[PDB]
RNA sequence: UUAAUUUAUUAAUGCAAACAGUAACCUGCAUUAAAAAUUUCGGUUGGGGCGACCUCGGAGCAGAACCCAACCUCCGAGCAGUACAUGCUAAGACUUCACCAGUCAAAGCGAACCUCAAUUGAUCCA
RNA sequence: CCGAGCCUGGUGAUAGCUGGUUGUCCAAGAUAGAAUCUUAGUUCAACUUUAAAUUUGCCCACAGAACCAAAUCCCCUU
RNA sequence: ACCCCUAUACCUUCUGCAUAAUGAAUUAACUAGAAAUAACUUUGCAAGGAGAGCCAAAGCUAAGACCCCCGAAACCAGACGA
RNA sequence: GCUAAACCUAGCCCCAAACCCACUCCACCUUACUACCAGCAACCUUAGCCAAACCAUUUACAUAAAGUAUAGGCGAUA
């Protein structure tokens, strides 16, 4: 998503309502693309061991790449919930 | 003011002399639009009070 | 003892009553509290009549 | 607005004097304002033109003009030039004379 | 002369007028609501005060969204909650240089989507926003059902939100035998949600597509009047009998 | 310099003037003088003393002045320690 | 158009963003093009054009308080030198016929024991 | 009636330019200059009008206003 | 009645117009000064005034009293025309 | 004495209140007013005059606070 700033300062308008615009509070200014930025690690439990990138059981931070289009449709790998995480630390109890 | 004030009868100096009193008695008119922050007392009639 | 003012009395037009006004100010008064709730058509002429009124007042005039 | 209590000692502090009782048998009279002061005010027409007005007499005006005149002769050195109005019962004295005027009317005892 | 009611409330006044009167509470009230949606293309404000620069003095600071336009390839597919930007720049960004128009779009990609609730594999015009909300909201299912019907911004993604409620509602047979308890397993991820049958078939509906199914519902061929003289008369035979 | 404005129909006011000058109650008005700042370098001692005074202006000006801002800017004010309050009422005039 | 301001449109590039592996199409930001777009075309002047001039100062016209023109006659300026109390204040005046700009200056406090005819430029912005 | 159609609207476009601007009567009333994309205009000054407050205003006589004609300024009396 | 004597239509626009400068055949009805602050005015009240808020070192509230008409070539938006 | 004059009520303006209309039969999206036969489909910042005495950023579309904070070739103005 493209961020845009705005020029030229809209009036400020109540609490119960909006505020009318002008032709020139149309006119933005660029801030920033959530693209052109420092990428994250998404983190993915493995329901199996793949390569060195991970081991079965294992919560690994990974490209987002790597977590979208491989892993999560084949069902090689979970997201990291709350729900199924407690799941795994049984698991590895039960090991 | 506040003298003639007390001559006058208006605002009263055996009770507290607030400034809601004050603005009873219509000495002195405050106007917290235009950013009034109450009154300042004055020396004019040090002397004679 | 004054329940109600004289400007209660007076009965005509919802913008205007109880207020003197100029021809401008009129106009102004009568977009803002009737605006919505007017004919397309006499709405136009009533927003061209402002924008008239302004120029005429604002500029063109003798005095300035 | 309260009518004001009696004191003890006249005039009171900041020179205030109620009026008389019973009061000063005339041909005029002067009343007091809401706020129980004397009603001789300053007035300012044109940035020069300064006078000042004395606009609660009743009566005979005439008269009161003609006493005010007689005051106000040694003080100048000519007459005030002053205008009565009947209607209203005023006097419109050309040049800044109230404190004076004030004065002279606590005297008399209105 | 003037109107009775302003113009901006006549929407509002025919609803309460004819067949969307007959609609049902519940749907009508989604239509009223009209809640901002969570900003996108601006940073908002954190605090509603915040004491500005130059003076040293508080003073209120309103948020306004940027006005947003979405083309119908949007709503044929799931991008974010998001669209074009139609807007206008200054040159160089000083104000002293021309103005001139711009319109920022989005970046649209193609993806496949799996969905344990309908058990099939969409494939959608989607954008990397989108897809990080979804990963945010862990499932694509999830994230249909947490993600409100003002920040969807999709028909599509409406629709399919509205398919997901009536298959909690029934409990349809999704997977069919063999997996029952499979099934039973998924229904349990989303004990959440899960709203009663007669709620979710209006769910992500536009206001004419409802009309049209009210309509439909109570369409009806007319009821002989013969059929209700002989229902009278009955009636009357009865009563004669009683007395 | 808008007679009536558009959404109040009210006079409004030349904000320059207010930027600029100083309206003491008396009906003076008080400006900084030109070029007080500027090239002092090759300006003279005596005419760097004279530009950096507190000049009067005209009555035809003060006029303008008048006319150019709104009867707010002419009110009475109270500011706790205003060095200029002093100057606002005017003293021992004769015509 | 080789006038100023723009490139929103097309133009390829370049970098991102998406992608794949192994020891292209879209979108965002830049780039120079092509196309265009928004444009304005100062004054004085014995008509206008061409030529000349446009701010400041001294002399004549203007013979004796000020003031006084022309595309009238003649000289010049757009600094330089010396200081570093070329500190700070401040009664009272002059004034380029308005305003703006300019000039002079007693006393005082603080210290010693300016030359020059013009030698210059408002506001806002930096 | 094409150097860029016609129609409607924005548009009572805008015009330092031209034309026009309607009962009676009386009164005061004439053009030093300044800047200015300014010299077909305008703001200030000057003149002018009104209402005020005023105390001097015009006319002026001796004395006086530099060195390299006619007059003027100043100016008590009247 | 005329003959006698006296008498250079009107408006506009001009330094200046009988001008051979503009306009006007004539009648009809229609056809062009509208707005604040600040002043002045006369009322009301008065160290206060105002029927909240505003103003106030005689002020404040009140009314009264000033500020035209017709005209381009234009630019742009959406229709309609081979 | 001809042309002519003259004439009140048609209706209309501004409000107030109150939320309007729309199938006798037949015909009417094809060349509308046409009885009767095998293919598509709506959403996309207004601009400019104008003011700034040019023009290029810019230029308005109950009461009170307030023409205040702000904004602005820091100006027009908003
Ligand atoms: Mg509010
Ligand atoms: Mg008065
Ligand atoms: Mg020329
Ligand atoms: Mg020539
Ligand atoms: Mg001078
Ligand atoms: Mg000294
Ligand atoms: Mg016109
Ligand atoms: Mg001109
Ligand atoms: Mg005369
Ligand atoms: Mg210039
Ligand atoms: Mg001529
Ligand atoms: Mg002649
Ligand atoms: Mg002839
Ligand atoms: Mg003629
Ligand atoms: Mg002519
Ligand atoms: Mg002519
Ligand atoms: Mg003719
Ligand atoms: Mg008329
Ligand atoms: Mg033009
Ligand atoms: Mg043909
Ligand atoms: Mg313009
Ligand atoms: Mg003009
Ligand atoms: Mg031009």
């Amino acid at each position: 998503t493209v961020i845009v700033e705005r020029w030229w300062k809209v009036p400020l308008a109540g609490e119960g309502r909006k505020p009318r615009l002008h032709r020139r509070h149309r006119v933005y200014k660029l801030v920033e693309d959530t693209k052109h930025r420092p990428k994250e690690n998404l983190e993915l439990i493995l329901t199996q061991s793949v390569e060195n990138v991970g081991v079965r059981g294992d919560l690994v931070s990974v490209k987002k790449s790597l977590g979208r289009n491989r892993l999560l449709p084949q069902g090689l790998a979970v997201y990291a919930s709350p729900e199924n995480k407690k799941l795994f630390e049984e698991e590895k109890l039960l090991r | 003011r506040l003298q003639y004030l007390i001559d006058l009868g208006r605002v009263d100096p055996s009770q507290p002399i607030d400034l809601t009193q004050l603005v009873n008695g219509r000495g002195v008119t405050i106007q917290p639009l235009k950013r009034d922050y109450g009154v300042q007392l004055v020396e004019e009639g040090a002397d004679t009070f | 003892n004054f329940e109600k003012h004289p400007k209660e009395l007076i009965r005509g037009p919802i913008w205007l009553r109880g207020w003197k006004g100029n021809e401008l100010q009129r106009c102004i008064r009568k977009r803002k509290m009737v605006g919505s709730r007017m004919f397309a058509d006499d709405l136009h002429n009533l927003n061209k009549r402002i924008r008239y009124l302004y120029k005429h007042f604002n500029r063109h005039g003798k005095f300035r | 607005i309260p009518d004001p209590p009696k004191h003890e000692h006249y005039p009171t502090p900041s020179g205030w004097q109620p009026p008389r009782d019973p009061p000063p048998n005339l041909p005029y009279f002067v009343r007091r304002s809401r706020m129980h002061n004397i009603p001789v005010y300053k007035d300012i027409t044109h940035g020069n033109r300064q006078m000042t007005v004395i606009r609660k007499v009743e009566g005979d005006i005439w008269a009161l003009q003609k006493d005010v005149e007689d005051f106000l002769s040694p003080l100048l050195g000519k007459t005030p030039v002053t205008q009565v109005n009947e209607v209203t019962g005023t006097l419109r004295i050309k040049g800044y004379f109230d404190q004076e005027l004030k004065a002279w009317l606590l005297e008399k005892g209105f | 002369p003037l109107h009775k009611y302003p113009v901006w409330l006549w929407k509002r006044l025919q609803l309460r007028e004819g067949i969307c009167s007959r609609l049902p509470g519940h749907y009508l009230r989604s239509l009223e609501e009209e809640r901002t949606p969570t900003p996108v293309h601006y940073r908002p404000h954190g605090a509603k005060f915040k004491i500005n620069p130059k003076n040293g003095q508080r003073e209120r600071v309103e948020d306004v969204p940027i006005p947003i336009y979405f083309p119908p390839e949007s709503q044929r597919g799931l991008w974010g909650g998001e669209g074009w930007i139609l807007g206008q720049i200054y040159a160089n960004n000083d104000k002293l240089s021309k103005r001139l128009k711009k319109v920022w779009k989005p970046q649209l990609f193609e993806r496949e989507f799996y969905s344990e609730i309908l058990d099939k594999k969409f494939t959608v015009t989607v954008t990397m926003r989108t897809l990080d909300l979804i990963d945010e909201a862990y499932g694509l299912d999830f994230y249909i059902l947490k993600a409100s019907g003002e920040d969807l911004c999709s028909k599509f993604g409406m629709d399919l939100k509205r398919g997901m409620l009536l298959r909690l509602a029934r409990q349809d047979p999704q997977l069919h035998p063999e997996d029952p308890e499979r099934r039973a397993a998924i229904y349990d991820k989303y004990k959440e949600f899960a709203i009663p049958e007669e709620e979710a078939e209006w769910v992500g509906l536009t206001l004419e597509e409802a009309i049209e199914k009210q309509r439909l519902l109570e369409e009806k061929d007319p009821v002989p009047l013969f059929k209700i003289y002989v229902a009278e008369l009955i009636q009357q035979l009865q009563q004669q009998a009683l007395s | 310099l808008t007679y009536f404005s558009a959404r109040k129909g009210k006079r409004k006011t030349v904000k320059a003037v207010i930027d600029r000058f100083l309206r003491l109650h008396c009906g003076l008005w008080v400006r900084r003088k030109a070029g007080y700042k500027k090239k002092l370098w090759k300006k003279t001692p005596a005419r760097k003393k004279r530009l950096r005074e507190f000049v009067f202006c005209n009555k035809t000006q003060s006029k303008l002045l008048d006319k150019m801002t709104t009867s707010f800017w002419k009110r009475r004010n109270w500011y706790v320690d205003d060095p200029y309050q002093k100057y606002h009422d005017r003293t021992n005039l004769k015509v």
